[PDB]
């Protein structure tokens, strides 16, 4: 019994959040701090799964043992509202997500069923230095929580949920963020996905999108159509040599919004630098040699399920996006252009940081649901979506 | 990504 809705979620009894220390969902925050104190005393045993299950670390440096991962998600995570589409995470994008600089193998939390060792569950945590308005603290980000259809509705997300906690506690840190689809106690920010169609025909045929009305399928590709080249002077891939200057734009860029990561130089290396079919990022170099702008976005397909004919959606996701001398709303008309270009089949975006400014403009169309932002062991007031400036995987 | 969306 999931909500979706933030008045929904008031009619709903909160059993495992109630016990955590985060904000009530009726609660208003008129302060900024951590919810309890760090605890000097952490509970050295790992906490116990229901009978014929065990904890077991992923060591996604093993190709196998990735696989399994890989299809534990692609068969069990996230899908839409209406069951219609579930992401599809490629192994070598997990890799990417999961093994950032400082991450630690014991923050891969699997489950496996003792007798067949099938992976049934999981969580994950990487660290993250995070500021919050006028603070800044090291925290883990927590993502990929998943437990198996089969096991689902058994109070077994609470038992990851407090292992991945207590493995975490161990290495000092006593704050996290983390997003998702559904409405917890308590969100910090809710943002919204919007989707531009850059294949309007194949998303039409998948109903991923319909025909507006009084709208025909020859002019609805009509109003699509893109350029086939980028519009900017100087845009082309990120190089190694740009690492700093993409350091540099991103850390000054982002000191206007409220939520956002402190990136070192080797963390700005690991999330921007080009990987095919994971990361794109393309810098503006003018024509000084000057770098003053870059767009990102990373890959994420869905499975397409139960159809006989399409099995998969390629999706580009909007990641950081920092302008100085382009304007933004140019920058992302050559994202698009560039997503087009690479085959993708749809570019999504959020409502943070300064996207409403281009969303509409550049032909964007709301999605349904939202992207709750949390914090877990922090208090502080809520923002609203522009001054959310985080993008998780 | 984490939340599936489709244009509403
Ligand atoms: C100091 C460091 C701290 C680190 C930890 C920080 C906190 C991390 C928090 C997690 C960060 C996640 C970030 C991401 O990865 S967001 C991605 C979430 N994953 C999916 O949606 C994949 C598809 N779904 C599943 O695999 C399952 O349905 C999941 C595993 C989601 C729930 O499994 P199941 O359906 O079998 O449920 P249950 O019977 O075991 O248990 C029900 C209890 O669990 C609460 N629930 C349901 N969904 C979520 C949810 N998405 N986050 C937190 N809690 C959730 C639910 O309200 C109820 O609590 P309460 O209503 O009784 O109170």
């Amino acid at each position: 019994g999931p909500a979706k809705t933030m008045e929904e979620a008031s009619k709903r009894s909160y059993q495992f959040w109630d016990t955590q220390p985060v904000p009530k969902l009726g609660e208003v925050v008129n302060t900024h701090g951590p919810v309890e104190p760090d605890k000097d005393n952490i509970r050295q045993e790992p906490y116990t799964l229901p009978q014929g299950f065990t904890w077991d670390a992923l060591d996604l440096g093993d190709r196998g043992v990735l696989k399994e991962l890989y299809t534990l998600l692609n068969e069990n995570y996230v899908e839409d509202d209406d069951n219609m589409f579930r992401f599809d995470y490629s192994p070598e994008f997990l890799l990417w997500a999961l093994r950032p600089p400082g991450w630690l193998p014991q923050w891969h939390c699997g489950v496996r069923v003792v007798s067949s060792r099938k992976l049934v569950g999981f969580i994950s945590a990487i660290p993250a230095n995070i500021h919050i308005y006028d603070t800044e603290k090291k925290m883990v980000e927590i993502n990929f929580l998943c437990v198996h259809k089969k096991l689902r509705s058994k109070r077994v997300a609470p038992v990851l949920i407090r292992e991945i906690t207590r493995r975490v506690h161990l290495e000092g840190i006593f704050q996290a963020v983390y997003t998702a689809g559904v409405v917890l106690p308590k969100p910090v920010g809710t943002c919204r996905y919007w989707h531009r169609s850059l294949n309007p025909r194949k998303l039409i045929e998948v109903k991923f999108s319909h025909l507006s009305r009084n709208m025909t399928m020859q002019r609805t590709m009509k109003l699509y159509r893109l350029p086939e080249t980028p519009k900017t002077a100087g845009l082309r891939p990120m190089e190694t040599k740009d690492i700093p200057v993409v350091h540099q734009l991103l850390t000054r860029y982002l000191k206007q919004f409220h939520l956002t990561p402190v990136m070192s130089q080797e963390e700005v290396e690991h999330w921007f630098y080009p990987q095919e079919n994971i990361i794109d990022t393309f810098v503006v170099e003018n024509a000084n040699g000057e770098v003053t702008d870059f767009l990102s976005f990373y890959t994420l397909p869905s499975t397409i399920m139960n159809h006989p004919t399409h099995k998969s959606l390629k999706a580009a996701y909007s990641f950081y996006n920092v302008h100085t001398q382009t304007p933004l709303l140019d920058l992302m008309s050559d994202a698009l252009v560039l997503a087009k270009m690479k085959g993708f089949d749809v570019f999504n975006a959020l409502d943070l940081m300064e996207n409403k400014t281009f969303l509409e403009k550049l032909k964007f169309g709301i999605g349904d649901g939202n992207l709750q932002y949390y914090l877990y062991n922090w208090k502080c007031p809520s923002m609203g979506a522009e001054k959310v400036g985080l993008v998780l995987q | 990504a984490k939340s599936f969306s489709k244009p509403r």
